[PDB]
């Protein structure tokens, strides 16, 4: 519950918050790995 | 692809090897040219 700063002469309001984690297994398999693979003919 | 890239890089390699540059060893002639031609034939 957010109330608002004290006026000398925005309203009140309930917050709901979400932390969310991406799960990144997607940008491992189509990205990352051919990139060290490229990284290894590259060397 | 890229295992075999890497195996072709190394047989590139082995093939334009030359006398000013390495040195053929006997033990490897050996294995490379009489145990495993007849080995894999
Ligand atoms: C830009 C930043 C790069 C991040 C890459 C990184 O952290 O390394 C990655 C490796 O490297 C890979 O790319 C893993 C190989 C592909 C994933 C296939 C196996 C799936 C892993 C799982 C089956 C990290 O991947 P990890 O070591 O598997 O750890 C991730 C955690 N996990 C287990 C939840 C997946």
């Amino acid at each position: 519950l957010i109330q608002p700063s004290v006026d000398p002469r925005r309203r009140e309001e309930v917050t709901f918050y979400l932390i969310i984690r991406r799960k990144p297994l997607f940008y491992l398999v189509n990205v990352i790995a051919p990139c060290i693979l490229i990284t290894l003919l590259a060397i | 692809v890229t295992m075999v890239v890497v195996i072709c890089v190394i047989v590139l390699n082995i093939h334009f090897r030359t006398p000013s540059t390495h040195v053929l060893s006997e033990p490897v002639k050996k294995l490379f040219l009489e145990t495993l031609p007849e080995i894999l034939h």
